[PDB]
């Protein structure tokens, strides 16, 4: 599987995906599927922060590539795949400087007009499932949800979604050729198989 | 009272029986990883001086 | 300090961050913040090289 | 040499390391000279 | 006042050497200096208590322009607001304005009556009554 993880995706993610997951201090070998898990999370959140800029009022105008402007304001800052500390640091500034509120867990991005954080995530299993399993982890939320999944059909809060449609449809079609290349694979159910195990880490000296 | 030679005579073998009957029904890991240090010593070389 | 980021990478950032937020609400103007940023990406693009 | 887990800034790595510089056939060490 | 020339049963105790202490620990402490001192770098530690919380407005007013060094206003407020105990061996005594001086008020043949200047708290005084 590392093969085609490694081929497939660009090298920043790969390369954030050893970084996070090291962070942790899990190793690649014993633990192959998470790897793969956290590249499709990371590349998900860049392609859901990526072809968005901010004007001097807010509803994002798209743009195909950035135009060399003063307007390098961008509309989401990235905190996936950042160090724990710079992460919360980041965190920190932004509620002080917003006066929003602190979540208890690690948010994924964050919005300034609506003025909150998302936290995108990615399952296997179906929604209605994994969406109420973040809800009541996250308790007392502010924090907008938006979780999708490989098959094709996403959910979230007040029926609240975030960008355009075309977007969405860019990240459908790269995760549904994911998961038509896994089919061909073979791997796709070997993924499939410890998404439970995924909660946890075990140490092993 | 006082211990004559009491370095000398202080096996890391038994230290490390020690260590593990200490870490008994406790996680392989930190059984080894306490286990690690006694095992050290009791391969352990000293260099002679300075000459 | 604690952390996994290498020096010159958390650096940037945070001074990344610190300029996007002193443009928002504090005393950088937009020339300041284009003139960090710029240096930022150049250092970041040293960095690559 | 290669034993770069002890970037992680835990205890446990460094010790990880350590035991895995023996398993290895050749260390590389640097002597200053004038 | 006098000193009383007398027989000191100096009984080894642990007692509290700091006298400023807001009954914080260190690590308790640490987080109430950040938030004070260092706001952006606390990480994910919130301050729920409310003891904290009123420490820590309080406190920011005092130290807004200081200019002596940030690590020194964080050692500051290390010492005001952590607690800090001694086995040490002491008769009568046990507040923390009479322990820090416990070489001035305590001997091994005498002792030395004495009270502090500060304003005394009156659950210290009814405990004592």
């Amino acid at each position: 599987m590392e093969d085609f993880v490694r081929q497939c995706f660009n090298p920043m993610i790969v390369e954030l995906a050893e970084k996070a997951m090291k962070e942790y201090g899990e190793d690649l070998k014993i633990e192959t599927n998470k790897f793969a898990a956290i590249c499709t999370h990371l590349e998900v959140c860049f392609m859901y922060s990526d072809f968005h800029f901010i004007n001097e009022r807010g509803e994002s105008i798209i743009v195909e590539s950035g135009d060399p402007n003063a307007l390098l304001k961008h509309r989401f800052e990235i905190i996936e795949g950042r160090d724990r500390t710079m992460a919360w640091t980041v965190v920190n500034s932004i509620c002080n400087t917003t006066g929003a509120e602190k979540p208890k867990f690690l948010p994924d991005l964050y919005d300034y007009k609506e003025n909150r954080f998302i936290e995108i995530g990615v399952t296997r299993r179906e929604v209605h499932i994994y969406y109420l399993e973040k809800a009541n982890k996250i308790k007392s939320e502010k924090t907008h949800i938006h979780i999708f999944s490989f098959t094709g059909e996403e959910m979230a809060t007040k029926a609240d979604y975030t960008l355009d449609e075309e977007s969405r449809a860019r990240i459908k079609t790269r995760l549904f050729t994911i998961r038509q290349e896994m089919a061909s694979r073979g791997l796709w159910d070997s993924f499939r198989q410890s998404e439970r195990g995924e909660e946890t880490i075990e140490e092993r000296f | 009272g006082d211990n004559t030679k009491w370095n000398e005579n202080q096996n890391p073998r038994m230290f490390l029986a020690m260590i593990t009957y200490i870490t008994r029904n406790q996680p392989e890991w930190f059984r080894n990883v306490l286990s690690i240090a006694p095992i050290m010593f009791s391969n352990k070389m000293a260099r002679l001086g300075k000459g | 300090p604690v952390g996994i980021s290498s020096m010159v990478e958390a650096m940037v950032s945070r001074a990344r961050i610190d300029a996007r937020i002193d443009f928002e609400s504090g005393r950088i103007k937009k020339e300041e913040f284009a003139e960090i940023m710029k240096i930022c990406s150049t250092i970041e693009e040293l960095r690559r090289q | 040499n290669g034993l770069t887990a002890n970037e992680s800034g835990r205890l446990i790595d460094f010790l990880k390391d350590v035991m895995e510089s023996m398993d290895k056939e050749e260390m590389e060490i640097t002597t200053h000279f004038q | 006042g006098p000193v009383h020339f007398r027989n000191q049963v100096k009984i080894r105790r642990r007692v509290d050497i700091n006298p400023g202490h807001a009954d914080l620990s260190a690590k308790e402490a640490q987080d109430v200096i950040m938030e004070v001192v260092f706001p952006n770098e606390v990480g994910a530690r919130i301050l729920t208590s409310e003891s904290q919380l009123t420490i820590t407005k309080e406190k920011k007013e005092e130290l807004q322009d200081c200019k002596i060094s940030p690590l020194m206003v964080a050692y500051m407020l290390e010492r005001e607001l952590v607690r800090k105990t001694r086995f040490l061996p002491v008769a009568g005594g046990t507040s923390s304005v009479y322990i820090e001086v416990l070489h001035l008020t305590q001997g091994t043949c005498w002792e030395q009556m004495y009270t502090p200047g500060g304003e005394v708290r009156n659950d210290d005084v009814d405990q004592s009554l």
